[PDB]
């Protein structure tokens, strides 16, 4: 307070922190023919939780699996953790925050286990969680392998949902879209098959069009299912009302809590950051363009010998 | 080269590390979360008052009550429970209480907590219906030449975005069955009154 | 004075909470029972 005021983290600042962590891991991947890691909201949430816990505690896996059971995790997910203090004589502000997070990212870059796992070709989904205290900052990752990847989750209309996702598995297509109550899994919540799914085999991109109104919208998770033979999947077929889809033959893939992906704040902040990036970069490219122009002007004089 | 395929299947294994911890610790942690969500909405006064219906009925003074005592407590707290549901819950409670022929004073707390969670979800559902009807009426007022018959009837595209607001989330893939259950009559227009009727039928 | 008045209103609220606690306290010993029978005489004269 008087001497040590509270260091309440900027929500915008931490959002940029994790976004830049993801982009940096994507660059590291692209360095050697590796696809950038995509955004997994469930892994992002779990990593945020574990980073918050780690900042004043130590690496604990029991809490990790307890959170897994709480969120009903699906698929194998591998965890990464680092807890690096702050330098005893290092000054701290936003700029030092950004630079310290980049340095911690590099420290991740110099770990062979961490470099392998966070760049292992086996998995295709990445999530980041960052937290900090008076002393140290904790950075944690969750890596998951899934068949169907989430790419967009927005709000088209007042009461229209619109979520787009590209299928990462060529032999599996989005045939089942159903979910069970996170609080009471036994209770049939909601789901349908291909009568409202637009799937492109050539691109493996599937889009969902459905209906849904305002009831209890905070504290449960998704149940992403997949089935073999997307070709055998009757996409966009108006099935007779006397037939019900059989989801037991359908294999679940990805139990994910539901949140704005991307959240308007997240995407808007990323847009602003990138756009300022290109503006300053174009000023830069003007700087070196005029530099080369005048250098060649001097060279034409020096070419008088 | 030649862009050799290929269609390959990545086994999505549900191998999410079943806990190695003793199950007793996990059950204790779930009990702790139950206590947390109980104190969340249960105020200190209600928390201090609900015990007014357990002990004396607990005649043997060893902190237990049977079905009759639990039902008497529930009626004494001014909120009732079903006979079959009460029997189901009590037998489930006794499953882990082999040496006790009754439920503890915390058993009534947990029963009331779950009942209140369910009921409050119900009032949240009702309030959401009222708000959705208000929004639909406002949008209709935005169009001064649309038939009032649509009052209570909504379009396909105005029936999708309302599960990102509050309470206990329904995600993307939680928005397909109830359409089939209602079965719009080949008209792509849905009545939220039908939803009111069908949500509470389970 | 305002801080102390808020605290004492909280005091009244928690006093009523404790009154409900007592209401739940008069509720524990209906009939039982089993005769703590024999002897507790010895009360050594060294007193308070």
């Amino acid at each position: 307070s008087e001497i040590s005021g509270n260091y309440e983290a900027d929500d915008e600042t931490l959002r940029k922190i994790r976004r830049d962590l993801l982009d940096n891991i994507n660059l590291e991947r692209r360095h050697r023919d590796l696809q950038p890691v995509y955004i997994d909201l469930t892994t992002n949430n779990i990593s945020q939780y574990y980073s918050e816990y780690l900042v004043n505690n130590e690496h604990n896996q029991d809490f990790y699996e307890n959170a897994k059971v709480r969120y009903n995790n699906l698929g194998e997910c591998e965890l990464c953790h680092i807890t690096a203090k702050f330098e005893p004589d290092a000054d701290i502000t936003k700029e030092y925050i950004y630079d310290y997070f980049m340095e911690i990212g590099y420290l991740f870059l110099e770990s062979e286990e961490e470099k392998r796992i966070i760049l292992n070709p086996a998995n295709n989904h990445i999530g980041i969680g960052v937290f900090f205290d008076e002393i140290q900052i904790v950075v944690v990752l969750i890596l998951s392998e899934k068949v169907l990847c989430i790419q967009k989750i927005s709000q088209p209309e007042q009461n229209k949902i619109e979520i787009r996702g590209k299928m990462l598995d060529e032999n599996f297509g989005i045939y089942a879209i159903r979910i069970m109550n996170v609080d009471d899994q036994k209770k049939d919540i909601k789901g349908v098959g291909p009568e409202f799914i637009e799937y492109t085999r050539s691109t493996q991109e599937w889009m969902a069009s459905f209906e849904l109104e305002l009831y209890n919208q905070d504290r449960m998770a998704i149940e992403y299912y997949t089935r073999v033979s997307p070709d055998s999947i009757p996409y966009k077929k108006k099935q007779s009302k006397n037939e019900k889809l059989t989801y037991k033959h359908l294999q679940l893939r990805l139990r994910t809590p539901f949140q704005i992906y991307p959240d308007p704040k997240y995407a808007a902040e990323d847009e602003k950051e990138r756009i300022r990036k290109e503006q300053e970069i174009l000023a830069h490219e003007e700087q070196e363009r005029k530099e080369r122009e005048e250098n060649d002007a001097k060279r034409l004089k020096q070419s008088r010998k | 080269m030649d862009n050799t395929g290929k269609l390959e299947k990545q086994l999505v294994t549900l191998n999410d590390g079943l806990p190695k911890k003793p199950a007793k610790e996990i059950i204790e942690e779930l009990k702790h979360h139950l206590y947390q969500d109980f104190q969340k909405f249960f105020s200190e006064e209600k928390k201090q008052q609900y015990q007014n219906n357990f002990a004396l009925f607990d005649r043997d003074n060893d902190k237990y009550i049977n079905l009759s005592e639990l039902k008497e407590l529930l009626t004494s707290v001014n909120i009732t429970f079903p006979d079959d549901e009460l029997e189901e819950l009590y037998n489930e409670f006794c499953l882990t209480s082999p040496e006790a022929d009754g439920i503890n004073e915390d058993a009534v707390f947990i029963i009331v907590s779950k009942k209140i969670r369910d009921n409050d979800k119900d009032e949240q559902l009702t309030q959401a219906f009222k708000l959705v009807e208000k929004a639909v009426n406002d949008e209709l007022a935005k169009t001064p030449n649309e038939t009032k018959e649509q009052e209570g009837y909504i379009r396909v595209e105005q029936f999708k975005e309302l599960l990102m607001t509050l309470g206990n989330r329904w995600s993307e893939e939680q928005a397909n069955e109830f359409l089939k259950d209602i079965n719009p009559k080949s008209d792509e227009r849905i009545n939220y009154l039908d939803v009111v009727k069908k949500l509470m039928k389970r | 004075e305002e801080e102390f008045r808020l605290k004492k209103e909280q005091w009244e609220i928690q006093e009523r909470r404790k009154k409900e606690a007592a209401r739940c306290i008069l509720h524990f010993l209906m009939a039982r029972k089993e005769k703590s029978k024999k002897k507790k005489k010895k009360k050594g004269k060294k007193k308070k």
